């Protein structure tokens, strides 16, 4: 049976720092995984979410980091925000669903001290100003590397001067329980409810 | 690449990281003291400032090391040649302290002076609060003469010397940054350079200013002849059918709108506005929701939407804390991509059009933020707010209101409101325009000592009765600074940006109507979901000031120059009423009648012989104030301490002539009548000859 346990062993990673699972061979039960949250959205895209627990298919793909609940609307399709932009942009070319949900108490995970999410990521130079970079469909950013120190404050930009880059971080205060969202994505048949 | 320009480039890019990081700690901290007003957070906010200035004035420093004429880089030379503005420092230091006194000076007197009721020395009044809710909404002339008067008198001829002294040194300032005067370096915002068919001489705005100032006259004239009709039946006495309008009867102290003006000038009073308060209350519209509605409007254009942190950061709403804030709607670029608006709004048909005014700066701030440091601006100075005007034209028309359910499905528009709407609408920018453009022709004629200080005060009112129509109701000397009881003149304030931004915005929404393919007049335009006229305007924003501001002129409007004929357009259905209703009236005005004309006695001198010097002009007030005295105890068997600033003399020629009139001791508006002058004058006939040596030949009183 797919494992999950990789899910719950650490805190969840940041929004522009995703992590990945990959199944391919092994028996899943969505019901017991969901049954542990308080979902408060599980936006759909080309499957139901009934559909979704009782197929068969080759490959299935799940991603998941911390997210604040307020900020949903940003996740949505066709969104044109900071979030889409330089953070995570979903791929809608196979049937994937979002969901997102609050981890209890009684939940075993540990939670991160804030949340932290890109507002731009840029290269800089004289001449011309400030050339963007926008994230690709299920691939990272390529300011990752400078957000490996950190932000202490909202708006900080950490630079790079050999080549030239910068990324600015925003910070939101940790919540009393973990908001956490997870993107599923499935494509055609090795995995099986 | 030029050795050159690699040095200036690896400069340049050392200052746009520590710039942004210093400049953004200032921003913020000057936002938290706004929205909480203490005195650990007043403390924060001055030190931070510090920090920014000395950075820039360090490296403003070691940018004179560059030589513009090698670099070729046009947006390299542009980030130079705005960091080698040295501005006040090219004084010395003995002088650049002098001059911060003196505007320290004028702008305490500004904002401290005191007018008070003579009947009660007790009490006074400031200019805000006090004097300005007088001139706003009092219809006794007596009382708007009072206050027109007393401010001047009072604060008025406290600026005049130092108003002076700061002419001098404004000029010795400029001259250090090779220009001619003040008034050529102020008029630097609009030079254009780099580009071949783009370029824009600062002599240039002279020219075009007044040309387009012509064609604004015809229908000036329309609005003059109409408000003066109307003002006839509110002063009868007070008002000629032919002449210029009194100017302490426009609504304004200094007359700069004539919008309080609307209640004594309705087209039509059974057909109120479009007041849509009353239905956001009935629908229970809260702050959150007037911004959100205004979101909609700009992403219906194609605009992008706001930012997380603005929702979460901004203060929309009046704190219901113990915490104190300024309620006055601005729009903050903290850096950094930190949006920010402070705003205390109610819900109000008001308010829901400011805050589509101020979401459009930021929708301008967020458009240039990928530019340099640097030229992180607006075109010219007069750009932001043309921006801001047009998204609040096209909220508030019936339209659009209907659009958004805050007008029923059924609502039908008469042309009579139509024609409401129309001259609220001209009483605030037609009535501005004369106003503005005659000011700062004073000033730049004051700068280029085209004017002498000894007409400063002459060629102030022969230029508001020339361009404006507006007659002072009391004369006045060269003791007097009239241009200095303006906020903008005594505080070192361009005043040409509101000549040149109310052009550009009807230049714009006329652009921007034509690409959302509108059929009617111009002013029922509205821009909503029109992403073709969203991509014009975005073209424009996003340049900053990078490059010329007639290239991005173009980029909207498709032509370099200024043009009022948009603006004419927007006017056109007002023009043609306003000529049937002048119909038999008078349109224009003579610039000889005053208030004061009919009862002055003209007098006549002729010397030759000593110089008909000041002092002997004060001698013959003395003289006046005696007889005077003399008449009253004699003849009416009163006392009356008449003085020398009772008598009022004005039409002086180089020549020995003039015009006097009398007035009552501690009223100005109680002017003595002309019989009773004449009957004290000639009763002291002999001694008057005995004081100036002359007889009844060499001076004589004209009518007596
Ligand atoms: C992005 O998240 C990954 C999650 O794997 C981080 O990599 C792990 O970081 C933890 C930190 O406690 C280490 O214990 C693991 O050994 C790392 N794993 C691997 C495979 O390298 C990674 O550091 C994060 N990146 C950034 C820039 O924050
Ligand atoms: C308004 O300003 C006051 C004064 O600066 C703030 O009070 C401070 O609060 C912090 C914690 O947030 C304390 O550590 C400081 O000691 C307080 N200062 C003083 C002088 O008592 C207050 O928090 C501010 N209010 C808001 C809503 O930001
Ligand atoms: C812009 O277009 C939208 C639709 O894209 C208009 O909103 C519609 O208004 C009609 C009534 O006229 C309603 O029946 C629809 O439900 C509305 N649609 C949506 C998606 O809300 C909107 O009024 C237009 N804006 C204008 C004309 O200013
Ligand atoms: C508003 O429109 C009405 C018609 O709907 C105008 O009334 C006409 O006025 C003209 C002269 O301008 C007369 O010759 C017509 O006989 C009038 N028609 C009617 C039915 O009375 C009215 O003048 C317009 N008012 C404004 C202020 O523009
Ligand atoms: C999935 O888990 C739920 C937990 O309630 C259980 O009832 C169900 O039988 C499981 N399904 C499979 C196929 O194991
Ligand atoms: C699960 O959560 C509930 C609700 O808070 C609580 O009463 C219960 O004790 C928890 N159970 C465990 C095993 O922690
Ligand atoms: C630049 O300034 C430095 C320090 O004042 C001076 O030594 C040097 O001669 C200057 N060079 C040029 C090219 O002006
Ligand atoms: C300055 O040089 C850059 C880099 O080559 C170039 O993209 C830009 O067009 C140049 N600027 C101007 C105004 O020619
Ligand atoms: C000034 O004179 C007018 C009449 O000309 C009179 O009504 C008014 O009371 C006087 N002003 C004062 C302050 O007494
Ligand atoms: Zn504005």
């Amino acid at each position: 049976e797919c494992d999950f346990s990789k899910l719950f062993k650490a805190a969840p990673p940041q929004i522009y720092n995703f992590s990945r699972l990959v199944f391919t061979n092994c028996n899943y039960n969505l019901t017991k995984l969901l049954s542990l949250f308080h979902v408060s959205e599980f936006s759909c895209h080309q499957v139901s979410p009934s559909a979704l627990a009782s197929g068969c298919y080759s490959s299935l793909t799940v991603d998941y980091f911390a997210y604040p609940l307020y900020l949903a609307s940003y996740l949505q399709q066709g969104s044109t925000g900071e979030i889409a932009q330089y953070n995570y942009k979903q791929d809608f070319s196979n049937p994937t669903c979002r969901i997102l949900a609050s981890v209890p108490a009684n939940v075993s995970i540990p939670k991160p001290d804030k949340y932290i999410w890109l507002s731009q990521c840029y290269s800089f130079s004289a001449y011309s100003g400030d050339v963007p970079h926008y994230v690709l469909p299920g691939q990272y950013t390529p300011c990752l590397y400078l957000t490996s120190s950190g932000f202490d404050n909202s708006y900080q930009t950490n630079r790079d001067f050999q080549n030239k880059m910068a990324a600015t971080g925003v910070i939101s205060s940790m919540t009393d329980n973990l908001q956490m969202a997870f993107v599923i994505s499935v494509q055609y048949n090795s995995v099986c409810p | 690449q030029s050795l050159i320009e690699e040095k200036a480039e690896s400069f340049l890019n050392k200052f746009n990281q520590e710039a942004e990081d210093l400049s953004y700690q200032s921003s913020l901290a000057s936002w938290n003291y706004n929205t909480n007003i203490t005195e650990e957070n007043a403390q924060k906010m001055n030190e931070a400032a510090a920090k920014w200035s000395a950075f820039y004035e360090e490296q403003s420093k070691i940018a004179q090391n560059f030589s513009l004429q090698e670099i070729q880089n046009a947006t390299i030379k542009r980030q130079l040649k705005a960091l080698q503005q040295s501005g006040s420092s090219a004084l010395s230091p003995d002088k650049n302290k002098q001059l911060n006194t003196i505007l320290n000076t004028m702008s305490t007197i500004y904002s401290t002076g005191k007018v008070c009721n003579s009947m009660n020395p007790q009490e006074c009044f400031l200019l805000e609060p006090g004097l300005d809710e007088i001139m706003a909404t009092s219809t006794d002339y007596n009382r708007r003469l009072w206050a027109w008067e007393g401010w001047r008198a009072e604060v008025g001829k406290q600026l005049r010397p130092l108003y002076e002294e700061y002419v001098v040194l404004k000029n010795e300032m400029a001259r250090a940054n090779n220009y001619e005067d003040y008034g050529d370096y102020w008029r630097g915002d609009y030079e254009a350079e780099g580009v071949e068919g783009y370029n824009y001489n600062r002599n240039q705005l002279i020219e075009d200013v007044e040309n387009t100032f012509k064609e604004i006259k015809p229908l000036y004239e329309q609005l003059h002849a109409y408000v003066r009709t109307k003002l006839m039946e509110v002063y009868p006495s007070y008002i000629s059918p032919t002449g210029c309008l009194p100017a302490h009867l426009l609504g304004d102290m200094w007359g700069r709108f004539w919008t309080n003006l609307y209640p004594l000038t309705t087209p039509f009073l059974q057909k109120p506005n479009i007041d849509v308060t009353d239905a956001m209350v009935n629908q229970s519209w809260d702050a959150e929701r007037i911004f959100k509605e205004a979101e909609k409007f700009f992403v219906s254009v194609g605009l992008p939407q706001m930012t997380p942190g603005f929702w979460t950061n901004s203060m929309l709403t009046e704190p219901g804390d113990d915490r104190k804030v300024v309620c006055h709607p601005t729009a903050w670029d903290l850096g950094h991509g930190d949006f920010r608006i402070k705003m205390c709004t109610k819900v109000t048909m008001d308010n829901f059009l400011t805050a589509h005014h101020e979401m459009g700066h930021i929708q301008y701030d967020m458009a240039y933020a990928k530019q340099p440091f640097l030229l992180r601006n607006g075109a010219n100075e007069g750009f932001h707010e043309a921006v801001g005007e047009i998204m609040s034209l096209s909220a508030a028309t019936p339209k659009h209101l209907k659009s958004i359910g805050l007008l029923p499905s059924n609502f039908q528009e008469d042309n009579e409101t139509e024609i409401n709407f129309l001259l609220k609408q001209a009483l605030t920018i037609v009535g501005t325009l004369p106003f503005t453009y005659m000011l700062e022709k004073w000033r730049w004629m004051v700068f280029q000592d085209k004017i002498p200080r000894e007409q400063w005060t002459k060629k102030w009112w022969e230029m508001k009765r020339e361009i404006v129509g507006v007659v002072e109701p009391l004369p006045h000397d060269e003791t007097y600074c009239d241009p200095a009881s303006l906020f903008h003149v005594s505080n070192d304030y361009s005043f040409i940006r509101y000549y040149t931004r109310t052009i550009y915005q009807f230049q714009f929404q006329e652009a921007l109507c034509q690409a959302a393919k509108h059929d009617g007049p111009l002013h029922k335009c509205d821009i909503s979901n029109s992403t073709e006229a969203g991509q014009k305007l975005l073209n424009m924003l996003s340049l900053g000031n990078s490059g010329p501001w007639t290239l991005a002129l173009e980029n909207v409007v498709g032509s370099r120059n200024m043009d009022v004929k948009p603006l004419l357009n927007y006017f056109q259905p007002l023009f043609v009423w306003l000529k049937e209703q002048n119909r038999n009236s008078t349109v224009g005005w003579s610039t000889d009648w005053s208030p004061y004309a009919d009862q002055s006695i003209k007098v006549r001198i002729s010397l030759k012989a000593y110089e008909w010097t000041d002092n002997e002009m004060y001698l013959f007030r003395s003289s006046v104030a005696y007889a005077m005295r003399e008449y009253f105890s004699r003849e009416k068997n009163q006392t009356v301490p008449f003085g020398e600033a009772d008598v009022w003399v004005s039409d002086l020629k180089p020549r020995v002539s003039f015009n006097f009139f009398v007035t009552s001791p501690k009223n100005v508006s109680d002017i003595i009548p002309r019989s009773e002058v004449e009957e004290a004058i000639r009763m002291s006939r002999g001694r008057i000859n005995d004081i100036f040596g002359l007889n009844d030949n060499s001076l004589e009183f004209l009518g007596i």
